[PDB]
């Protein structure tokens, strides 16, 4: 017992010097002087409507044509952008619903909320209709976030310091994630498909590998609730959304905070952080009704899409980066370029 | 300038808007409460008399209307996560006891209970969103009073020993902390163990609130 | 007891993962970044609109 | 999936005729519909569409006013009526089924076809026949009198094979892509109104008779044929 | 051309100075003000249908707005047309326009004041969007298109359908055509004064005092209650002054509505501040 202690002491100071050795120069001594991106005067070209009460998750297919959204009404839509049309809607089993993927091969999705249980669904069926393949329970508390690894395994965290890798073919989790001491709300899945970051309310991040279990690191320089995470597409960073008033960029490999996004005359909650397909482009989305794009290598200005005229919930890009799609409260979602 | 299968995505389209309109328009015809109450608070027996993991939907239908009760009493979360989701409800209905009213659970149970109807009171999403408040175990209390003193949980009162005026000190404290009378109001009610009068007045309740709907919606 | 010596091995465990790291300096994953947000700054649509023509969206 | 035609056989000129279809084991009203029909020693011609919802119809030159289609959901049944029989509608004739939204992939499964016995885009078929042998490969053309190729990047043509006794096939939709359940040594394209179709590695069962068709305006016409022979 | 020649059949020669000249001005405010209502109302028609009650109020103003400015500026043509130079043509459309018009106008009141009655009464029934909308535009547009009409049907044989001074009905021991305009502009202002009654009701619980006179101001103009004014005019011939009264009051609907209908809403002024402002 007094020597674990005594072990674990020595560890933590291990790893506080390995954070301070690390702190010397950031983004905004070295990439201060890139050239800014000007005002993005961009324009509504459709409105997707339909929406009938809040947006909360969107997600962008692998063809940059169909793409998905959802509500907290109960329905998730496959629509498409070129000629704003809408191939399939799918009714969900409960409302409180925070969360959606979609398959990487183009076949399959996936839902998640409050009533702890991640539901994946199949696409490409011969009799004519979209039906619920698989429903995975063993999670304990509300389950907020879910990739897809392949066409058989899948990724999901909940709130209850727990994440989890699952079996799609058996419905077993072949390895389960322990470790916060907070609700784990998001995560966001590597590039290569095998790793992923999580966000939870302790000002807490922590990084995993899914075939084995355990965790490798932990970052933390927060003040409230993290509300939403994404990926840099390198795989070798990420941003989290935090719900007191600012945004951060945090390294897998730095082990610290590298950026953080605020202005004094902003005190609202950031309810996603998404990038572009470039990566010059970091757009966030506030509380203040606007859904800002920063430079994400500067931190310095704000073009605004100021079109919506409620909270922001959710924003994202395509693979080939022609279009971008946010969604906010206001039961509207706008396609941009 | 199109083909015909462009004209056939074109209908496909309209089809499904046309479908997903009707659904989301019946879908707002419907009653949202969202039930609350301290641990131990003897809420189990409002919650089956009263009728109107992850989350407990117990549904019911009342007088035409659709009540979704949600019971989020199985989450172990802080409420600042996951309550903004019910901003839409038209009640929030909350469970206290009489009880304990000097009983030290630890100090007593009264203190928190209005530490709680204070919190949901003056919480930023429910600035207009009417509370709906049920005292309980009200039989157990007249019996129960006529040991205790009453002052050990309000040492500044001196009212007469009976049931009434005790219980109108309890409700007028429990009334008391509203600091937005301007836009909500705070309903009082005793739970009536041998009576349907816990549906009725939550029922109304709900209409009031409807009808300031419909009325502000005119721009009044 | 028990619990004490429980949590006292899943810190030690934690923390002797999370020390053995191999870790880089902010400045170098900064410098990555910018690298890699200039090398694909040409196929991007929002940063560059796509002239009219060959932009389904116009 | 399981498609199934009806109401065939024997009738004289004049009165009516009414040929149905029956559908099982799928989501019936979703789709789009076509009737299909072939002469009884040549090449095919197309009949009718009817959509979903109820909205889109058309027909052929030859019999339009003659002709009615219909659907219906609920019982998951197609309905073709015709008037005014005449000798050149002898033929054989398929229901065919085809859904339309991003990426999807028309006729993809036929009927069988019924058998009615009684007493303008221009698309022909390059040769008629080439022996073939097992182990070779094989090749097959047609030519159109008008572009097939669209102005949304599309091109409408559609590669069929019959053989014996048997219902056509979808080898190609959309003169590019292959369709589910047919072996990936098939494959097919085409050009500016020069279209083609190859088979590689010949075996048994590959052998029979090949069918070329237009989807860009309707009305809808084919070729005559062409023919493999071991 | 005083604006109580709507209703009066005779004004005072002793205040022309006077109860003309404000008609002219009120007039000059009030078409300059609605034609900004419907600019306004086009900006933001997208974000509207968040309900039924929503869409089917706004639609009412849509055509309160509209029916009010037409009227008034074709009024403003029969006023201004010289009697003595063209014995036909432009007099008597004018006259046409103005009965058209005025009627309209009323008559889409009505129709706003019997939503607000069915939404509080009636709490629980839901009817399709489209049947309103039939309504509504069937009974706004309704009954207008039969008195107009029908009025002159008789009225020209004898060639009573004109004052011999101001292009505008008159009535002397004979036809009677202003009682084809003023007994429906006043049998729409009792319903809509019981409505005010009736919402006051369920707003005074026991800023009690505030809500109650913000839903005075509010709904004192755009349900119809000035007009009432008239009704000392239309039973006197020269009580005192009244004359200023009914003009000062009823000749600048316009603004009332501009400032009330339109400013008094808090979404759409945010809307507005953060749009144009």
């Amino acid at each position: 017992l007094d020597q674990l202690r005594q072990e674990a002491e020595q560890l933590k100071n291990q790893i506080r010097d390995a954070r301070k050795a690390c702190a010397d120069a950031t983004l905004s001594q070295i990439t201060n002087n890139i050239d800014p991106v000007g005002r993005i005067q961009m324009r509504t070209r459709r409105t997707l409507r339909g929406h009938l009460a809040k947006i909360y998750a969107m997600h962008w297919g692998t063809d940059s044509r169909l793409l998905v959204s959802a509500s907290q009404d109960g329905k998730l839509i496959i629509w498409d952008s070129y000629t704003t049309n809408k191939v399939h809607a799918i009714p969900l089993r409960s409302s409180w619903v925070m969360t959606c993927a979609y398959a990487p091969s183009g076949n399959y999705v996936a839902c998640g909320g409050l009533d702890n249980i991640c539901s994946i669904y199949n696409l490409k069926t011969r009799e004519g209709n979209v039906r619920v393949s698989r429903e995975l329970a063993g999670h304990t508390g509300y389950l907020s976030c879910c990739r897809f690894l392949d066409d058989n395994q899948i990724v999901t965290s909940s709130g209850d310091t727990t994440c989890a890798l699952w079996d799609i073919e058996t419905g077993q989790q072949t390895t389960t994630f322990t470790g916060h001491t907070g609700d784990v709300m998001s995560l966001s899945l590597a590039p290569d498909t095998r790793l992923f970051v999580s966000g939870a309310c302790d000002a807490s991040a922590k990084l995993w590998d899914v075939r084995e279990g355990m965790c490798r690191q932990t970052f933390t320089g927060h003040e409230s609730d993290i509300n939403a995470i994404c990926f840099f597409p390198n795989g070798n960073a990420f941003a989290t959304g935090s719900d007191d008033a600012t945004c951060r960029l945090f390294d897998l490999r730095a082990d610290q905070e590298l950026m953080t996004y605020s202005h004094d005359n902003i005190i609202c909650g950031i309810t996603s952080v998404s990038f572009s397909k470039s990566g010059r482009l970091l757009l966030a989305g506030y509380d203040d009704f606007n859904c800002n794009v920063w430079d994400a290598l500067k931190a310095d200005r704000a073009g605004v899409l100021a079109g919506h005229d409620n909270r922001v919930s959710c924003l994202g890009v395509t693979d080939d980066g022609m279009a971008v799609a946010t969604g906010s409260w206001d039961s509207f979602l706008k396609i941009w370029n | 300038t199109l083909s015909a299968e462009d004209k056939a995505a074109v209908e496909r389209s309209k089809m499904i808007d046309r479908n997903l309109r009707e659904d989301g328009e019946k879908a707002a015809r419907e009653v949202k409460l969202l039930l609350l109450g301290a641990g131990e608070s003897g809420k189990s027996t409002i919650v089956k008399q009263m009728k109107i993991t992850g989350i407990v939907e117990t549904h019911f239908t009342f007088k035409d209307l659709h009540f979704k009760m949600f019971d989020v009493g199985a989450q172990r979360s802080e409420r600042k996560k996951w309550i903004h989701c019910f901003e839409g409800v038209t009640a929030i209905i909350f469970c206290v006891a009489l009880s304990d009213y000097d009983l030290v659970l630890a100090m007593n149970r009264m203190h928190e209970s209005m530490k709680l109807f204070d919190s949901i009171c003056n919480n930023k999403w429910f600035t207009d969103t009417s509370i709906i408040l049920f005292l309980n175990k009200k039989d157990l209390f007249e019996e129960k009073i006529k040991k205790s003193p009453l002052t050990i949980c309000y040492p500044e009162y001196a009212g007469s020993n009976t049931y009434e005026e005790a219980a109108a000190y309890i409700q007028c404290q429990f009334e008391d902390l509203n600091k937005r009378k301007d836009t909500k109001e705070i309903y009082t009610h005793f739970t009536c163990s041998t009576d349907t009068k816990n549906v009725q007045f939550v029922f109304d309740a709900v209409t009031d609130v409807i009808i300031k709907n419909n009325l502000k919606d005119c721009g009044l | 007891n028990t619990a004490s010596i429980a949590q006292a091995r899943k810190l030690v465990e934690q923390l002797k993962m999370e020390a053995n790291i191999d870790r880089i300096k902010v400045s170098k994953a900064a410098a990555d970044l910018m690298a890699y947000c200039e090398a694909h700054a040409k196929e991007d649509p929002l940063l560059t609109p796509v002239p009219a023509s060959e932009n389904p969206f116009r | 999936v399981q498609l199934v035609e009806s109401g065939g056989g024997l009738v004289q000129p004049g009165g009516s005729r009414k040929l149905s279809c029956s559908a099982s084991g799928f989501a019936f009203s979703s789709f789009g519909m076509h009737w299909v029909r072939q002469a009884p020693e040549k090449g095919l011609e197309w009949v009718a569409y009817i959509s979903s919802g109820s909205g889109t119809i058309y027909y052929a030159d030859t019999v339009k006013g003659r002709f009615t289609i219909s659907r219906d959901d609920p019982k998951n049944t197609l309905f073709l009526q015709m008037t005014s029989l005449r000798s050149e509608d002898t033929a054989m004739y398929y229901c065919v089924r085809s859904i339309y939204y991003y990426g999807s992939s028309p006729f993809d499964f036929w009927g069988q076809g019924t058998t009615l016995t009684v007493s303008d885009i221009v698309m022909t078929q390059a040769t008629s026949s080439v022996p073939v042998t097992p182990g070779e490969s094989v090749s097959i053309s047609c030519r159109s009198s008008k572009s097939l190729l669209h102005s949304n990047g599309n091109t409408y043509l559609y590669w069929f094979l019959q053989r014996p006794g048997q219902s056509p096939q979808l080898l190609i939709y959309r003169m590019s892509n292959l369709a589910s359940g047919v072996p990936d040594r098939f494959s097919g394209s085409g050009s500016g109104t020069a279209f083609t179709l190859t088979i590689s590695r010949l075996e048994a069962e590959d052998v029979g008779v090949y069918y070329c068709m237009q989807h860009l305006e309707y009305p809808l016409t084919f070729g005559a044929g062409t023919k493999l022979e071991l | 051309t005083s604006f109580s020649i709507l209703m009066s059949p005779f004004v005072p020669s002793t205040i022309f100075p006077v109860v003309k000249w404000i008609t002219y001005v009120g007039l000059g405010i009030s078409i300059g003000s609605l034609i900004l209502c419907l600019i306004i109302e086009a900006l933001f028609w997208k974000q509207i249908k968040k309900s039924q009650t929503s869409h089917t109020r706004r639609i009412c103003m849509v055509n309160i707005a509209l029916s009010l400015l037409i009227a008034d500026v074709w009024f403003i043509v029969g006023a201004t047309v010289d009697t003595t130079v063209n014995p036909s043509g432009v007099c008597t459309a004018a006259v046409f326009f103005t009965h058209f018009f005025y009627l309209s106008l009323f008559f889409w009141m009505l129709m706003l004041g019997i939503l607000l009655a069915y939404r509080i009464i009636l709490v629980f029934h839901h009817m399709a969007q489209h049947l309103m909308m039939a309504v509504g535009f069937c009974l706004g547009y309704g009954c207008p298109l039969i008195i107009s009409v029908i009025t002159i049907a008789v009225t020209q044989p004898s060639n009573t359908y004109k004052r011999k001074d101001v292009c505008w009905l008159n009535w002397s021991n004979g036809s009677k055509p202003l009682l084809a305009f003023v007994v429906p502009a006043l049998a729409i202002v009792a319903v809509n004064f019981v409505v005010v009654l009736l919402v006051l009701t369920k707003l005074w619980r026991p800023a009690t005092i505030i809500r109650v006179g913000k839903s005075l101001l509010i709904l004192t103009p755009l349900l119809g209650l000035t007009w009432g004014f008239g009704i000392g005019t239309i039973v006197d011939s020269q009580n005192l002054a009244w004359h200023v009264i009914f003009a000062l009051l009823n000749a600048f609907q316009g603004f009332f509505i501009l400032c009330f209908g339109i400013l008094l809403d808090s979404k759409l002024r945010q809307l507005l501040f953060n749009k144009l402002s």
